[PDB]
């Protein structure tokens, strides 16, 4: 159970053999010689952003999408160079959709097909943005950062383990930023008269909420809506994501 | 503020349990003044004596005048009283003045004067008036069965009107539910009477109250042996300090404080719902009547439910698990006994008047037995049409609600029907509403548990079959579905009893081997019958109750049936999250529900259970799985394989440190009396890892006794305990709180782990194994106010068995950054309490109750190292382990504590339920001994009861090496090299020779005894050497060992070696933070430069730290009343007997008589009774020879006028003490006992010269 101990020493991804204990790492990245060490694979790894507003560069994964007549509506988080991750209730809610922090044509959209939108939350008597997720695929592949998708596990046990998350939620003319700490389970659902699923959990909509680890950047969740701020599970949601981009 | 004064009395009666034979009892009871026509006391009152109240800032006066066969006395169980008030009687080396309360003898009086300071009144979180009990200390279990008892209430500053009585609250009840057993009643009668204010049988005179009134409830349950109720009001609701409930939980010993609500009229019944309590007939009645005075969200329910007679099988699929003897004893049908199911009066819910089609198709799944469960929240209107199918007449009765008497559901033993009972295929419709008094406050969570039964027979109702939890909720839980949890449980403790059932016969008549000699009640077969039941399952089943991770689990625990004991209940890895609180455990009074949240925080199958009876560890358990969802299949079989659906709508048109200990199982014997002697496995701490190097013994935990070392750490730490077992039978490392995996728990049972995770199990002798146990946030402090969280550490192979055995220890997590340079905790002082009745007949070690030492930490009476500074935060971990049958009521004399997290709560006695620990914040008022213990009689007397002891915060002053005030006849030495003495040991000493100096060899170290001649404390030293000019020859390090009892003495370890000076001059201090108390003191050092040179002083206080100057040389006391038995006047000058004074010089310097013999005697009046510890004898110098007393006496005033010589504790006559051996020297002398009088005689025996002296007493103003 040594993962489950310190995270098996590891610097990223500690899961299990039968009597042993694997130690993996995130997209682009080379595993340690010893066996845990990680380190960055390329130039254009995810995770590393240099090391309020969120200098130009410090936030190289976030995204902006903008409208035709209301500009800016939502953000988001560049997974890789095709896909980018969304909120659910930040698409067709606005009459279009399509590296810069002083305030690309979309090609598919998935919406996941349990979200549950206020009007239809009200149709049914269910909870309201719950699965509020959703992923972008762009036109044409972009030219690179993004951020690292982390394991159920990892994210669970380890990443949403730790004291505060980054939070770059843009109304300015300028990106922001700020750190929000992770608060418990029941504090949240007796802290809101809205209930929130174990899809959420509580701590621009659109935007990355990220928790970070030995210098590294994983999505740890998505803004949703909203006393704390409510965000989208992300450790729900990984095999999900991974569906979508082994797309081919 | 104001004076109140009481006249109360003790004296016989002729007690009748039921007014409608009798027994004499001594009880107490008010007399008017001057005791002239006592006085009405009303008849509610009955065996208690007078109900005692008062302010804060007041003052209460006693006058005792005992009319009883036996020296009775009196004693308040709040810290508003001295030990001259005390009322109780233990080692306490006090003056015969503050014994004379101790106890009183027949015909004997007493004025018990009571100080209620505002340290120990109610203030912030409490009400206006706390509840506390009163009764004979001295033989408490035969003093109190006979009737000394009452009620002492210490209310608030400014709650109380001249008529005495509280203003908050429109009524004000005094409840005491009291168990007497006459057979301890000095005069002998072999009877058991369970009553209420001494009336049994339900004979309690009607209590009174208006309909729409506001009452102050004061319950008292008391008994000699442990004792616990669960008192109740029916159709009422109160609030116990601020929870609402209706099920009061009061244990032997220990007071409630509720205010209730009153809403419906009619006369309520009052009873403890125990099953013996019930039908031992104790209970009473609330006669409410109107009196003229005056008293959305909402969506009246409605429910249909009835009673079927079914056939219940509580062992379905009876797995392995379950203990043999169990499925024999109780389930297997062989041996003639009716098996597993029984005939059942079950609750079944449908869907419509109809009563056709129920609203499932199978009995509920997990709800075993259990009715509907019902709910509602504050202020929405309930209905339930109930339809009675079975056989007999029944009814529906709910709990936290002020239901109407048209709409009660109950039957009272005073009647002929008003759908309080109905009958077989009869319908009826209950229609009560949810008041806003019923609603749940701030402090409750989300929602309040609660039950509901007919009140046809409601005991032998039950037992057949009759239960359904019941949940009170806010404005939250919406729809009708929970909100704020994603998962509502329910986990009934029920114990039915078929032989008190409605169809124990159609049973017997149906499902035995041979009914024609059935033979109920036959013991063998009625334990049978009565058979316990979690949920309605008599045993743990195969399928598990699974969660989720990260999931927050509301449940709602309630233990029905006729439950007698107190029923624990216990998790793993899991804690509940109760009144604001974590509590790996919950104790269940019957009938009183509770409603915790314990969140998943961890990953695992796991066992939850109550343990105590063979019965009760099968009886009620089962486990949960506690994972995630994982894996996926959808990736990896993407990747080696078959992908599927995607989930998606497409669109896009638009244009912590570380820690390690290293523990042990070692095997020692043990006697509980330093035959009393037996041997144990006990645990200890080493070195390393090595082994063979057990770590040594210091100060602080030489009062921990029998428990192990205290594994410490702070919050996100991880413990490393590497743990091996050494004794003959394997044993193992259980921790409670901590966050510990499948490999760290310690615990062998259904769980689903490989062997990889079962080695923790269990470790056989020699076994080696290593527990990484780790510190949640949610396993240490809960929010700043908390400093350290409390846990226990056993056995898991055995835990009852084991921790009898001697195995057990105590953990402690404080706030992250409190331990400092070495591991202990700063800025507070520190106890860990065991309250643990041991039981040798259950350990495994001696030959599924005589050798019973009712002991704390395994010592029961002695312990030590209880020693506190008055007004330093002390904090005291209790920690309880008994089964259901030790509660441990615990208490601290003369003082009063606040238990931490809640330091708006006062209290000042704590009942310790078993498997609990909480930390308490001490912070004593009062000096000197005191006893701490359990209110409970039978433990009390035998073991459980330690002293402990405070110190005047000033303890550090100058103690009579500079002065001299000890004798050069006190201090020697090893050896000493040169003119070098150690009578010449003194600071700031000068001379040629001023210090003391010996020559360090390869032989024997040196060291230097300083005798104080009396048991003294010390906090403190301080070194140097002389300087000849060119070296100094200073001390660099040494230690201390002191010793009460002249030779054998022990060694200091807070630490083991002190700071030596820096040159031949400079003074190096010392401090000593647990107090050092001996008779006799030495200081070995160990670095020096040149030779071992020391010259030194004490820094302490006395034991009662009372030496005060009374103002003989300060003049405060005036010559007026400094008489003389003689003082010679010549012609011309005289010694007047006022000339008596301390370092005195000028003029006729002191007073002698001018006939000198050895009845001559100096009488110094002190007019008020003032408290005398030590007094100083001088001299005198003037032409002729200087003189001096050589020996003398003293004589004092006695409780009633009358002289007294000074007699010896250590002697047949008064003491004769040694005089001065010159004119201006000093000659303290200190009495053992000190003396509490007014009047002062030193009676001269032996003199130089002529008589002359000069005085200066020592004492406190008491
Ligand atoms: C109106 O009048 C009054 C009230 O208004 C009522 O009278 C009282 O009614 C109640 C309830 O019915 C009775 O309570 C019960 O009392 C019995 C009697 O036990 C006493 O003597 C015991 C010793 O007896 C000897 O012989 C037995 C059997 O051979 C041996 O076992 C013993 O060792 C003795 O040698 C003694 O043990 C009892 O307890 C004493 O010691 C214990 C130490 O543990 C102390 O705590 C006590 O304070 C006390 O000093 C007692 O003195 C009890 O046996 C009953 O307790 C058991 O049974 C209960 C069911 O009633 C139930 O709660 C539990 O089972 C409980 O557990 C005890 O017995 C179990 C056996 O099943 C054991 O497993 C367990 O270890 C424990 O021993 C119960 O308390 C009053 O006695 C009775 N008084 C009277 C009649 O004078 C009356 O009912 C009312 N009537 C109406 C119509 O309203
Ligand atoms: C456990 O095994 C037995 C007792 O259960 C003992 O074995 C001893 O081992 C030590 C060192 O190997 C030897 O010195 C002894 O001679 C062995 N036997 C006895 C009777 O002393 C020992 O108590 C435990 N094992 C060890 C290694 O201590
Ligand atoms: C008793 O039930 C009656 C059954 O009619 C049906 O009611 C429908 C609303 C539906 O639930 C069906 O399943 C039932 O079979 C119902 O009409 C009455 O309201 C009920 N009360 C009576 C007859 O007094
Ligand atoms: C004597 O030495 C000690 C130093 O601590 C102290 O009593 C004092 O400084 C000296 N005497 C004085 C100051 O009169
Ligand atoms: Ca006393
Ligand atoms: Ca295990
Ligand atoms: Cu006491």
């Amino acid at each position: 159970k040594s993962c489950r101990v310190d995270n098996g020493n590891c610097w990223h991804f500690c899961k299990h053999v039968q009597n042993d204990i694997q130690c993996s790492c995130a997209e682009g990245y080379l595993l340690g010689e010893d066996g845990h060490s990680c380190v960055a694979g390329g130039n254009f790894s995810c995770g590393r952003n240099i090391k309020m507003d969120c200098k130009l560069g410090e936030c190289p994964w976030q995204a902006a999408l903008v409208d035709e007549k209301e500009g800016v509506f939502c953000g988001g988080t560049i997974l890789s160079p095709i896909y980018v991750l969304t909120a659910a209730h930040c698409i067709n809610e606005t009459e279009t959709i399509s590296g810069e922090i002083d305030k690309l044509s979309v090609d598919k959209i998935y919406v996941h097909k349990k979200f549950v939108p206020p009007q239809k939350a009200y149709k049914f008597d269910l909870a309201a943005y719950d699965y509020d997720i959703a992923i972008i695929q762009m036109k044409t592949p972009i030219q690179f950062v993004p951020a690292c998708l982390p394991t159920a596990d990892f994210a669970n046990q380890v990443l949403m383990k730790q004291d505060f998350g980054i939070v770059s939620g843009f109304k300015s003319k300028t990106l922001k930023v700020l750190k929000v700490p992770y608060v418990d389970r029941h504090t949240c659902m007796v802290s809101s008269e809205t209930p929130i699923t174990p899809n959420m959990f509580c701590a621009d909509s659109g935007g990355p909420h990220t928790t970070v680890y030995r210098d590294t950047h994983f999505i740890t969740g998505i803004v949703s809506s909203g006393k704390y701020g409510n965000y989208t599970k992300l450790s729900k949601f990984i095999p999900w994501i991974k569906r979508i981009m082994r797309q081919k | 503020a104001q004076l109140r004064e009481y006249h109360i009395a003790a004296q016989l009666e002729d007690w009748d349990y039921n007014p409608q034979l009798t027994f004499k009892k001594i009880v107490y009871r008010e007399y008017e003044l001057d005791f002239k026509q006592e006085k009405p006391r009303d008849a509610l009152s009955g065996l208690l004596g007078p109900t005692l109240r008062g302010e804060v800032g007041d003052s209460l006066i006693i006058y005792f005048k005992n009319f009883a066969t036996q020296p009775v006395s009196i004693h308040p169980q709040s810290a508003v009283y001295n030990k001259w008030s005390e009322g109780s009687s233990y080692s306490d080396g006090t003056s015969d003045v503050e014994r004379l309360d101790d106890a009183v003898p027949p015909g004997q009086s007493f004025k018990y004067v009571w100080n209620i300071t505002a340290e120990i009144g109610p203030k912030k979180a409490d009400p206006p008036c706390l509840t506390y009990a009163y009764y004979s200390h001295v033989n408490m279990v035969r003093d109190f069965n006979s009737g000394l008892i009452g009620a002492l209430l210490i209310c608030k500053e400014g709650s109380l009107n001249a008529n005495g009585s509280q203003k908050f609250f429109n009524r004000e009840y005094v409840l005491m539910f009291s168990v007497f057993d006459e057979s301890k009643n000095w005069y002998r009668k072999p009877s058991l009477q369970y009553t209420i204010n001494g009336f049994a049988n339900g004979t309690l005179p009607d209590v009174q109250a208006c309909a729409y009134d506001h009452i102050s409830w004061h319950l008292i349950g008391m008994s000699s042996s442990p004792e616990i109720f669960s008192v109740h009001f029916n159709g009422q609701t109160l609030e116990q300090n601020h929870y609402k409930v209706s099920t009061i939980n009061l244990v032997g010993g220990a007071s409630v404080t509720a205010d209730m609500s009153v809403s419906r009229t009619g006369k309520w019944l009052i009873s403890s719902l125990v099953a013996k309590h019930l039908q031992a007939g104790m209970y009473g009645y609330l006669n409410i009547k109107d009196c003229g005075n005056p008293d959305m969200k909402i969506k009246n329910w409605e429910y249909f439910i009835a009673a079927e007679e079914i056939t219940w099988d509580y062992a379905p699929e009876i797995p392995s698990s379950v203990d043999r003897r169990y499925k024999a004893q109780y389930l297997d049908n062989f041996s003639n006994f009716i098996g597993k199911k029984y005939k059942k009066a079950v609750f079944r819910q449908y869907e419509d008047g109809n009563f056709t089609k129920p609203t499932y198709a199978i009995w509920p799944k997990e709800r075993g037995i259990l009715g509907p469960v019902i709910k509602a929240k504050v202020r929405d209107t309930v209905t339930i049409v109930f339809k009675n199918l079975a056989s007999r007449p029944y009814s529906i009765y709910v709990h936290g609600v002020s239901v109407s008497k048209d709409a009660e559901g109950a039957i009272y033993p005073s009647d002929p029907t008003h759908g309080k009972a109905v009958e077989p295929g009869q319908v009826y419709t209950y229609k009560w509403t949810v008041l806003d008094t019923d609603e749940p406050t701030v402090k409750d969570s989300e929602c309040i548990t609660k039950l509901y039964h007919s009140a046809v027979d409601m005991t032998r109702d039950i037992a057949s079959g009759l239960i359904g939890p019941l949940l009170v909720c806010k404005h939250k839980a919406l729809s009708g579905v929970q909100n704020k949890a994603d998962v509502e449980q329910h986990a009934v403790f029920a114990v039915f009893d078929e032989n008190k059932s409605w169809y124990l016969e159609d049973n017997i008549k149906k499902y035995c081997s041979n009914p024609s000699a059935v033979k109920k009640d036959d013991p063998k077969f009625y334990k049978s019958n009565v058979m316990y039941t979690l949920n309605g399952y008599a045993s743990d089943r195969t399928e598990v109750l699974r969660f989720h991770q990260s999931e927050v689990v509301q449940w709602h625990l309630t233990s029905v049936g006729t439950v007698d004991e107190i029923v624990p209940v216990h998790l793993s890895g899991h804690t509940f999250l109760s009144k604001g609180k974590h509590q790996d455990i919950l104790n269940l009074f019957p009938m009183s529900g509770e409603s915790a949240t314990v969140t998943m925080d961890n990953l695992g199958t796991w066992l939850l259970s109550s343990w105590g009876s063979c019965e009760m560890s099968n009886g009620m358990r089962l486990r949960f799985l506690d994972a995630n969802y994982d894996d996926e299949d959808e990736g990896n079989e993407e990747e080696e394989e078959d992908d599927g659906d995607i989930f998606a709508d497409i669109f896009i048109p638009s244009e912590g440190n570380k820690r390690r200990y290293y523990i042990a199982a070692e095997e020692v014997l043990w006697d509980y009396s330093p035959k009393t002697t037996f041997k144990k496995a006990i645990f200890r701490s080493y070195l390393d890892d090595t082994f063979q190097t057990p770590s040594t013994g210091g100060e602080y935990e030489k009062h921990l006794g029998i428990l192990g070392p205290i594994i410490r750490a702070e919050v996100d730490d991880v413990i490393e305990i590497q743990f091996k077992n050494l004794a003959s039978r394997p044993y193992s490392l259980h921790a409670h709180g901590l966050l510990y995996e499948k490999s760290s728990e310690g615990r062998s049972y259904d769980d689903k782990s490989p062997e990889l995770f079962k080695k923790d199990d269990a470790i056989m002798p020699n076994g080696t194994y290593t527990y990484v146990w780790q510190v949640p946030p949610r396993s240490g402090p809960t929010d700043n106010t908390e400093k350290c969280k409390s846990w226990a550490y056993y056995s898991g192979v055995n835990p009852e068995k084991d921790i009898h055995s001697g195995l057990i220890g105590p953990i402690l997590i404080c706030q992250k950054g409190m331990i400092d340079k070495y591991n202990r905790t700063i800025d507070i002082r520190e106890f860990v309490l065991f309250f643990m009745v041991f039981d040798e007949e259950k350990s495994w070690y001696f030959p599924c109750s005589l050798h019973t030492f009712p002991a704390i930490n395994g010592i029961p009476y002695q312990l030590q190292g209880l020693t506190m500074y008055k007004d330093e935060n002390v904090h005291w971990h209790l920690l309880n382990m008994g089964g259901p049958k030790d509660i441990h009521v615990v208490n601290f004399h003369g003082q009063t504590f606040t238990e931490e997290g809640r330091e708006d709560n006062q209290l000042g006695v704590l009942p310790l339920l078993p498997g609990t620990f909480a930390s308490i914040k001490m912070k004593p008022s009062k000096i000197g001994t005191w006893l701490l213990e359990t209110e409970v009689g039978e433990n009390q007397e035998r073991g459980m009861q330690a002293l402990f002891t405070v110190i005047d915060k000033d303890c550090k002053l100058p103690m009579g090496l500079a002065s001299g005030i000890i004798q050069d006849s006190q201090i020697s030495a090893s050896g000493h090299v040169g003119y070098w003495e150690p009578k010449l040991a003194r600071l700031n000493n000068t001379g040629k020779y001023n210090a003391w100096s010996i020559i360090k060899k390869e032989h024997e170290h040196p060291w230097i005894q300083i005798d104080l001649q009396r048991q003294v404390v010390i906090t403190g030293i301080q070194t140097q050497g002389t300087v000849q000019l060119l070296q100094h020859s200073y001390t660099v390090e040494y230690f201390v060992t002191y010793s009460e009892d002249g030779q054998n003495w022990i060694t200091f370890k807070g630490q083991m070696h002190f700071e030596g000076n820096s040159d031949g001059t400079t003074v190096k201090e010392n401090h000593i933070d647990p107090p050092i108390i001996a008779r006799y003191i030495r200081l070995h050092p160990t670095k020096f430069y040149n030779r071992p040179t020391f010259r030194i002083e004490l820094l302490g206080c006395e034991v009662e730290g009372c030496s005060v100057p009374l103002g003989m040389e300060s003049g405060a006391i005036k010559n007026k009343e400094i008489t003389a038995s003689s003082y010679k006047k010549t012609w011309w000058s005289s010694w007047e007997p006022f000339l008596a004074r301390l370092n005195l010089e000028g003029g006729t310097n002191a007073w002698q008589p001018e006939v000198n013999n050895k009845d001559q005697w100096l009488q110094i009046d002190l007019q008020h009774l003032t408290k005398i510890t030590s007094i100083i004898t001088q001299g005198a110098t003037s032409m002729t020879t200087s003189m001096y007393v050589k020996t003398f006496s003293i004589h004092y005033t006695d409780d009633n006028s009358t002289w007294k010589p000074y007699l010896d504790v250590r002697t047949s006559m008064e003491k004769v003490f040694t005089g001065n051996i010159n004119s201006d020297g000093h000659v303290k002398h200190f009495f053992k006992p000190p003396i509490l009088s007014r009047f002062i005689r030193i009676i001269p025996k032996t003199w130089n010269q002529y008589i002359a002296l000069r005085i200066e007493l020592f004492g406190c103003e008491v």
